[PDB]
């Protein structure tokens, strides 16, 4: 079998294969995810560049894992649905064996493991993709919002973006989101998402896509209108 | 040892990009064009032939367009033999999912098995590429006509009217010009015989340099039909859309 | 049919003291009714002041004294020379028992020796490697004839006090290593007499904290 | 285990699984459920050696779910029905063979029909209008040759299956501690707490 | 072998002998069948001793490995399918074991699940397991109540066993009992059946056909 | 798993003040038939050691192989083959009884019985047992088959015990080998008059004697015998 | 230069670069000295620690009641072929009843050694052992190289400044092959050979290590306020 | 290109040297071993203020009796740590006792330089091992991916380790007490660290014979922090 090390240390002390895979995924499309008192929303872009696309079958951003957790991603397409499809096999697995459903931490623990995992490992280049994974845990009420990266390394985010121009969203960000008070209702949180996306987008037409996780597996993707009304009201009060 | 003689074929450049899928693309791009215009009540594809010979014997030749089930079809873009790799696991998957499931594959589930395979050769194994990007034209009981595109670097994305191959940049820009939501067959069929014959570089776009279908439901009730056009149902088709 | 198993007989006895712990079994070795050896070792030291003795199929035995003595040495190689403690290797012989859980060690095994604390310690194991620290303990061919004097003169069992009449019990009062010696002579004797596989010689290992001492002893050889 | 029963009427799909769990000369349990819903709309009651029967219902419960999430789409009954087969069919000629039987009842919200499938641990799949595993068919196929019409309402379903099962309960040896009911229809499954 | 666990009011009672045979050799009349998986939880045995110790004593290794990983106890119901799916991978080749997992957490309350070397995994409020169970059935069935005191249900666990004891001739030697609480479980010493069974006789009035 | 097929009867031995002394006769049994009359069971290893080996005449023929192999294997890079560190009979039999037992415990033994005889360097005598099951056991006495029913109890009369040992000379011993062999003729149905002897001493060394006869027979009383109770003629 | 990218490249004047630069981590070692009489064999060791608050590294191991080694370079690679030597001398006990030759073990470390200088993809080992050892002829002291090259000697040196050392014992030969019988003198010289070989620092209490096998004398190694008695 | 198992010409392996450079990059991480216990404590260092701090694990339960604090490429970490809990683990289920702090880390550093073309490079994380047992009581390691292992008295590691190193040189003595290195760790982070040191981006932990291996809540990391303040300013 090829065995060949691809993924190996420079004289500087870096793995040169794990950082270029950060570059693929600062190409990769624009996602941003906030978490609210009681939920969390996976806010992510659709390039405009594509026209005449079929919707409807196009492969959407937001992925479930499971019915109460989602995962959106930043860099290669392809790559992603391979860390996908291993996540949703470990998620039914957990079930099968611990009677029970994965907690969010623990599917993103998984899914790390996996990346780390092909960052020394013969034969393999690491995956061009950083996630973000959103939900709930079993009977629990508490957002749960956690990224992962090529490297491997995870952690929990209050609010966090990936992607091209995430300098720029994570900048608005740190300045809007407020952790003693966070978005209490679904629309505060939805509007501050989309609001993000605004800064980075160019139109607010059919580019953005909004996905709400609310607590009990209740999981829902809003339409263009729904969201063209978020876009109207935000640019309204701007006026001024 | 060996490690001096290796290219590395699935490694990152400092940019982020596989360098060989990049390097496919720039090959499929020198590659016959090929087009998939979905309609309401069907789908067409059309491909045109790379610099033919008038001895080579046309009627019994396939190089762009390829059956694999009744319900799905594919148009090939790149090195012939790199896609009939592929054309016979696509055939021997959609076989797997109907003794499994004893019901024909949805076209999505055929489409990312594919695209998965080339995927695997980008990140693993130390081969190179496939040099090939398809157009899958098909049909299923949930979403009905649908028309997808992949490429060697294993993504693969939905589309209503969509080229591959060479001058993909002319053809999609007008395809986006003249394609509406509420378009017909024999209205696609048209489109598609327009946009190659304007983006070919071919000097006048005829019969013998052409590969032709349909994916009607027209076909006696609900049902659906594949169409591969013979040399003589191209030449008049040519002639009715007033092209020859 | 190919038989990989057999019967060498003999017969084996743990018994813990208060700081003192005896190991001892019959030196015959047979196979049906023909005598092999009056003298072959059955009771080995096997280093860290513990004494083991695997009696039945002695080829199984000897293997497993073989392995078991293996992973002592071994164990002071992986741990800086840590002493191996009884508790710890009746785990560590589980484990080697259980590991032919499908093709067993046909033995009897008995571990004795010292615990942590200095008191006496007999750990006794089934073929498949289920065990327990007791106080008392024989084993192999001739273990029904010993056992229940052993309960009897051991453990103070169905004895009272008398004048009481069945309401006091007997004092579990200590035994002494001259006062073990004598009921490991005795039982050894009394199994001679009425099991054929018994027989010859008795040895007997001593286990104390200044280390392993033995004694031999004259059985009838018919 | 022992009694598993099915039967299809006009309009959904009636399951009825005992109760009882027995291990030699004790009925350890009086109350298991012998049954797994593989997604919205399909349940599988099943029965055979033990171990093996929930060990195969919990296996195929996964990978029905597992394709419900890939494809954010729920599989027909007698795509279902089939995968199951394959799987026992597969397994029959395995080191260790699967010793399970299990009838299969959906509902195809596609043609708006009831389905019920019948599969034991050959791998011999048929569809059926009423079904059982077992020594149970011996009782019951009489009366529902005799009494079952295809445009049975639901309740009158319910009716013929208790007719079964007070047969079950006079002529049969054994004592299966009654039987839990579920009904498989447009609107999902839910269980009949009072039988 | 008698082994019985029953869920009630103030948690759990699990009550076993501790007799081993080997035909009708008696080998042991002190066998621990009890096994402290971890503070919380409990496991019996029955069938095979080396079988059910060796795996029971293992099967506490992986609830370590889990609250290590997860930060978290494992639940009652996760630690008896990470038994019933070992012995399931062996099911064939000759285990003989028979077990209740018995514990307590806060999302589950007191569970007692009934594993076995078949495959079989059974939760339930109460089970009897062994050659002794039929006899620890009779008494248990008609004095059990949800509505029953630490000590009462202690005793009832208690007399439960004597009854298979004396009757079982694979049964005997002493009754071990523990107690399973939201705090975790309590040890309630050994019990000789030689004392227990006449202390018994005369203070309850029964086995009036035995002489004493 | 199989069966024996060519199979060699008793081997004898037993230790004495100065060394031990072994025994074999020449016979290869075909069940029955007594086939091959020149079959040598007793095989040296060095000038200390004698291997004597019973049952299956193939799997002892692989024995022998495998004992020539380890001589030749010992000699490699070892300037103290012939001396210090020579093979020990120890070390041969350790070597015999690993492989008896890995055999058996693959279900697939070399049936044979092994008495390994030899004198160590400083001077012990060595006499072990090994068996098709990998069962080992030391004795003043040793002997397989039939002699371990017929040989045993002649020649424990001569050494009973470990102390009888310095007292019994290689004279009596021999006298008493060579007796056990006249009684294995007179009543195993396998055994044959010709056998081979091997002594091991620790002064004069190995002395191999080959063709050696069963003599001085009682068969004379034999003509007294008649019918089987009631006969007189 | 173009002929040390692995070690299955010959140079062009015959050399194997590889094994030389895994030669060249010996020399970094710490210095460790070995010698013996004709009854007893002496390893000395001088410990290295990181800094004053780190422990001293050991560099003695037992590889059997009769034979032990002392280590110079990669200690991880010394730990590889110790457990080798374990093995191989268990094997021998085990099998034939038998102490492993001193003479033998050299054998087999050094064809160990030779596979990974052959090779693709492997390396050599980057460490120095020197073997002492009792077996039937007598008492044994090895060097071994990780080229594969294993030499019997009456005394040696390796690692650091191990050049000083060595001179004392080709002065002292005649002296110390004679105590015969006593430990302490045979030791006294092998921690006066090891001092020759100092710089800067000295011996102390935590800095040697001394170990000793011999006739009625088992493999033993002596750290701490046991070496007190020879600083 | 060249071989992942290369010696350079000085003698040492190309890989294991690099990797070092990258355990240089990481965060800082201290040890201090008492005869009352070992303390372990490490830099946290968000890369935003967005990234919720307390999810950020450096410091690691490994058994009951040995903790772990890690410094450098921290996803590497993981696979040792498994291995770590599970040596562990399987030590006590095979001889019913405790594992030696010194045989865990050893069984950790036999993974190290199992790399070539197994795993395709070394680890890029340095690990301190601290932890208690019978037979060599409190003790605390410095496990390398060179496959080495030192025990320490203290021993920082990460980006300001010859900094803190040389303070801990002259702060350390047999005679400190558990709440003296609780301090001591707190110090010397907030010396090394680029922003300021508080309960929210500096984790402290401990291991006693008592207790076991406990991680320090926030709340009482923070008053050990405002207790090291006003000693400070007392002098
Ligand atoms: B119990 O009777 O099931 C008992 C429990 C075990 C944990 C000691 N088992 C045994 O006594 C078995 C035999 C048996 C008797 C009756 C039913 C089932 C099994 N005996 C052993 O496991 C055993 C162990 N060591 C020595 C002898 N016998
Ligand atoms: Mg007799
Ligand atoms: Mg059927
Ligand atoms: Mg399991």
């Amino acid at each position: 079998g090829y065995d060949r090390a691809l993924s190996i240390f420079s004289p500087d002390g870096h793995i040169f294969q794990v950082e270029y895979a950060l570059e693929a995924v600062k190409r990769g499309t624009c996602a941003v995810g906030v978490k609210g008192k009681n939920c969390v929303v996976l806010g992510c872009e659709r390039r405009s560049t594509l026209k005449l696309q079929d919707t409807r079958i196009t492969p959407s951003k937001v992925s479930k894992i499971d019915s109460h957790v989602v995962l959106s991603f930043s860099g290669l397409n392809a790559d992603s649905r391979i860390l996908i499809e291993k996540a949703r096999v470990e998620a039914q697995s957990h079930r099968l064996t611990l009677e029970d459903p994965v907690t969010v931490e623990y599917l993103t623990r998984y899914v790390a493991g996996v990346q780390q995992r092909y960052t020394q490992s013969g034969g393999v280049r690491p995956f061009g993709v950083s996630t973000l994974i959103a939900g709930f845990d079993p009977r629990d009420d508490e957002p749960k919002l956690y990224q992962t990266e090529p490297s491997g390394i995870y952690s929990s985010w209050s609010a966090q973006t990936i992607g091209r121009n995430s300098k720029t969203v994570r900048e608005f960000l740190e300045k809007n989101y407020d952790r003693k008070e966070p978005p209490a209702t679904v629309e505060e949180c939805v509007k501050l998402t989309v609001r993000s996306l605004l800064e980075v987008v160019q139109t607010g037409a059919k580019n953005i896509e909004i996905t709400v996780v609310k607590p009990d597996s209740d999981i829902v993707a809003l339409s263009s209108e729904e969201i063209n009304q978020y876009v109207t009201q935000i640019e309204q009060e701007k006026q001024e | 040892g060996s490690r001096r003689y290796d290219s590395r074929t699935t490694i990152f450049s400092p940019e982020g990009r596989l360098y060989q899928v990049e390097y496919a693309l720039e090959s499929i791009s020198h590659a016959g064009t090929a087009i998939g215009i979905m309609a309401s009540d069907g789908i067409v594809l059309a491909a045109e032939r790379k610099v033919t010979s008038t001895l080579l014997e046309q009627d019994t030749s396939t190089e762009k367009l390829y059956k694999l089930n009744d319900k799905i079809a594919v148009a090939v873009a790149g090195l012939t033999a790199d896609a009939e790799i592929l054309i016979n696991t696509a055939r021997i998957h959609a076989q797997n999912y109907l003794k499994t499931y004893n019901e024909d594959i949805p076209v999505e589930i055929l489409v990312r098995r594919l695209s998965d395979i080339k995927q695997g050769y980008t990140q693993h194994g130390g081969l190179r590429p496939f040099g090939v990007s398809f157009i899958y034209a098909g049909y299923d009981d949930r979403y009905g006509y649908q028309l997808y595109t992949s490429n060697p670097s294993g993504n693969y994305t939905g589309w209503k009217a969509i080229s591959v191959g060479a001058n993909t940049s002319a053809a999609q820009t007008l395809l986006q010009m003249d394609y509406k939501d509420d378009m017909k067959v024999d209205d696609a069929i048209e489109l598609a015989l327009k946009t190659l014959s304007k983006t070919t570089d071919s000097s006048a776009l005829t019969y013998d340099r052409l590969e032709f279908a349909t994916i009607r439901k027209g076909a006696n009730d609900g049902e659906v039909y594949q169409k591969i056009f013979k040399p003589q149902e191209i030449k008049d088709i040519l002639v009715k859309t007033g092209i020859t | 049919q190919f038989n990989p198993y057999g019967d060498n007989g003999g017969t084996i006895l743990g018994i813990a003291g208060e700081d003192f712990a005896v190991l001892a079994g019959d030196t015959r070795n047979i196979t049906d009714y023909s005598i092999n050896s009056r003298y072959e070792p059955k009771v080995f030291d096997c280093g860290d002041n513990i004494v083991m003795s695997a009696n039945g199929f002695a080829a199984d035995g000897d293997a497993l004294v073989k392995r078991f003595k293996n992973s002592v040495k071994w164990y002071h190689f992986d741990h800086n020379d840590k002493k191996l403690s009884i508790n710890s290797a009746a785990r560590n012989i589980q484990h080697l028992l259980y590991g032919k859980r499908f093709f067993p060690y046909y033995v009897h095994t008995i571990i004795a020796g010292l615990d942590e604390d200095g008191k006496g310690a007999v750990y006794s194991f089934d073929p498949v490697g289920s065990y327990e620290r007791e106080q008392c303990r024989a084993g192999g061919a001739a273990a029904s004839l010993i056992m229940p004097f052993l309960d009897n003169q051991v453990n103070f069992k169905n004895q009272y006090e008398p004048g009481t009449n069945g309401k006091v019990k007997k004092p579990l009062k200590y035994l002494s290593v001259e006062e073990v010696i004598k009921l490991v002579r005795d039982s050894f004797t009394s199994a001679t007499e009425r099991h054929i596989q018994v027989g010859d010689g008795l040895e007997i290992l001593i286990v104390t904290k200044d280390g392993v001492r033995k004694e031999f002893y004259e059985l009838k050889r018919d | 285990m022992d009694i598993i029963l099915g039967i299809r009427v006009q309009d959904s799909v009636i399951l009825a699984s005992s109760k009882a769990v027995t291990r030699g000369i004790s009925v350890l349990k009086d109350s298991d459920d012998k049954t797994r819903q593989l997604s919205p709309h399909t349940l599988m009651s099943f029965a055979g050696e033990a171990g093996d029967t929930v060990q195969f219902a919990e296996y195929i419960q996964a990978n029905i779910q597992l394709y419900s999430i890939r494809e954010d789409y729920e599989l027909s009954p007698q795509a279902v029905s089939s995968f199951v087969r394959q799987e026992l069919a597969k397994s029959i000629r395995s080191r260790r063979p699967y010793q399970v039987n299990v009838l299969i009842g959906g509902y195809d919200k596609k043609k708006n029909k009831p389905e019920l499938y019948q599969i034991d641990y050959l791998g011999t799949k048929v569809e059926l209008p009423y079904g059982a595993h077992g020594y149970s068919g011996f009782y019951t196929f009489s009366l529902l040759d005799h009494h079952y019409r295809p445009d049975m309402t639901t309740e009158e379903g319910l009716d013929l299956l208790k007719l079964c099962v007070q047969e079950l309960e006079k002529r049969m040896p054994m004592d299966f501690k009654g039987v839990i009911v579920k009904i498989v229809d447009k609107d999902g499954i839910r269980q009949v707490d009072d039988f | 072998t008698t082994t019985l666990a029953f869920r009630f009011q103030g948690g759990i009672i699990v009550a076993v002998d501790s007799r081993a045979t080997a035909g009708n050799w008696v080998a042991s009349q002190t066998v621990k069948k009890v096994i402290e998986i971890n503070p919380f939880l409990l496991g019996t045995t029955a069938g095979g001793a080396a079988d059910c110790q060796f795996w029971e004593t293992w099967l506490g290794s992986q609830c370590r490995l889990h609250e290590l990983r997860e930060k978290e106890r494992i639940s009652v119901a996760a630690a008896s399918k990470i038994l019933s799916n070992l012995v399931y991978q062996y099911k064939g080749a000759g285990l003989s074991m028979g077990t209740m997992i018995c514990g307590y957490t806060r999302k589950e309350g007191p569970t007692i699940y009934y594993v076995d070397s078949d495959g079989t995994r059974l939760k339930g409020d109460i089970f009897c397991v062994g050659s002794g169970q039929t006899f620890a059935y009779g008494v248990l069935d008609s004095n059990y109540k949800w509505d029953l005191s630490v000590e009462d249900a202690l005793y009832l666990g208690k007399r439960s066993i004597l009854a298979a004891a004396h009757r079982d001739a694979y049964s005997g030697g002493s009754v071990n009992l523990y107690h399973v609480t939201e705090d975790g479980w309590i040890y309630h010493g050994n019990h000789d059946v030689g004392e227990l069974f006449w202390k018994v006789k005369e203070e309850e009035g029964s086995f009036n056909n035995v002489i004493g | 798993t199989q069966q024996p097929i060519v199979t060699g009867t008793s081997v004898i031995s037993m230790k004495y003040d100065n060394g031990v002394i072994i025994a074999a006769d020449n016979l290869g049994s075909y069940g029955s038939l007594l086939r091959f009359n020149g079959v040598e069971r007793l095989i040296p290893v060095g000038d200390n050691t004698v291997v004597g080996i019973s049952g299956d005449i193939s799997d002892m023929q692989h024995i022998e192989r495998l004992l020539k192999d380890l001589v030749t294997e010992n000699a490699y890079d070892n300037p103290l083959a012939d001396a210090e560190e020579a093979l020990e009979p120890s070390y041969i039999f350790e070597y015999l009884a690993t492989v008896m037992y890995q055999r058996r415990s693959k279900m697939n033994p070399l049936w044979n019985a092994i008495i390994v005889a030899g004198v160590q360097s400083n001077g012990d005598q060595f006499l072990r047992y090994v068996n098709l099951l990998g069962v080992t056991y030391s004795s003043p006495t040793l002997a397989t088959g039939f002699g371990a029913h017929m040989a045993n109890p002649l020649l424990r009369k001569v050494v009973d015990r470990e102390s009888d040992i310095p007292k019994t000379t290689v004279q009596v011993a021999e006298e008493a080998i060579v007796n056990a062999m006249r009684v294995l003729y007179y009543r195993d149905a396998r055994s044959s008059r010709n056998f081979s002897l091997a002594i091991i001493d620790k002064n004069t060394g190995l002395t191999f004697k080959k063709n050696l006869q069963v003599e001085n027979m009682k068969w004379d009383f034999a003509k007294d015998i008649k019918g089987y109770g009631t006969q007189k003629i | 230069n173009n002929y040390d990218g692995d070690t299955v490249t010959f140079s062009p004047t015959g050399r194997l670069f590889q094994v030389e630069y895994a030669l060249e981590a010996i020399k970094q070692g710490s210095v460790t000295v070995g010698l013996r009489s004709n009854t007893h064999a002496v390893l000395v060791a001088l410990k290295r620690n990181a800094d004053e608050l780190s422990s001293y590294q050991k560099k003695i191991i037992k590889c059997d009641e009769h034979m032990g080694l002392s280590l110079a370079g990669l200690a991880p690679d010394a730990r590889v072929l110790s457990n080798y030597l374990r093995q191989q001398c268990n094997y021998s006990s085990l099998v034939f009843n038998r102490k492993l030759a001193v003479e033998r073990a050299g054998h087999l470390l050094c064809d160990k050694a030779q596979k990974n200088t052959q090779s693709y993809g492997g390396r050599p080992y980057g460490v120095g052992l020197l073997i002492i050892g009792y077996d039937k002829s007598g008492a044994h002291l090895l060097e071994f190289q990780p080229s594969g090259n294993v030499t019997e000697l009456y005394g040696t040196a390796i690692g650091a400044r191990s050049q000083g050392a060595k001179t004392y014992l080709e002065r002292t030969l005649d002296t110390f092959i004679k105590i015969d019988g006593n430990p302490d003198e045979l030791i006294k010289a092998g921690v006066e050979a090891i001092s020759q070989s100092l710089r800067d620092e000295s011996l102390t209490v935590d800095n040697l290590s001394i170990a000793i096998v011999g006739k009625d004398t088992p493999f033993t190694i002596y750290d701490g306020e046991a070496v007190a008695k020879y600083i | 290109d060249r071989g992942v198992s290369t010696f350079s010409p000085e003698g040492r392996l190309f890989q294991v040297e690099y990797s070092l450079e990258a355990i240089k990059l990481g965060s800082t991480a201290i040890g201090i071993a008492t005869k009352e216990g070992v303390v372990l404590g490490v830099e946290k260092r968000a890369t935003s203020p967005l990234l919720e701090s307390d999810s950020i694990e450096k410091i690691v339960e490994i058994d009951r009796h040995i903790g772990c604090a890690m410094s450098g490429l921290t996803a590497d970490a993981r696979s040792m740590i498994e291995h770590a809990r599970t040596a562990a683990v399987t030590h006590n289920l095979y001889y019913d006792e405790d594992i030696n702090v010194e045989s865990l880390t050893q069984s950790v550093c036999d993974l190290a330089l199992r790399f070539g073309e197994l795993m395709s490079r070394p680890f890029g994380v340095a690990l301190l091992i601290a932890g208690h047992d019978a037979d060599d009581g409190y003790q605390l390691f410095h496990a390398e991916p060179s496959g080495t292992f030192y025990r320490y008295n203290a021993k920082a590691i990460g980006s300001g380790s010859e900094g803190a190193q040389a303070e801990l040189l002259n702060e350390w003595h047999s005679s400190l007490t558990l709440k003296e290195a609780e301090l001591l760790v707190l110090k010397i982070l907030k010396q090394v660290m680029e922003e300021k040191l508080d309960e929210n981006n500096a984790q402290l932990s401990c291991i006693t014979k008592q207790d076991g291996f406990k991680i320090y809540d926030n709340e009482k990391t923070a008053e050990l922090i405002k207790e090291l303040k006003e000693k400070e300013a007392a002098e």
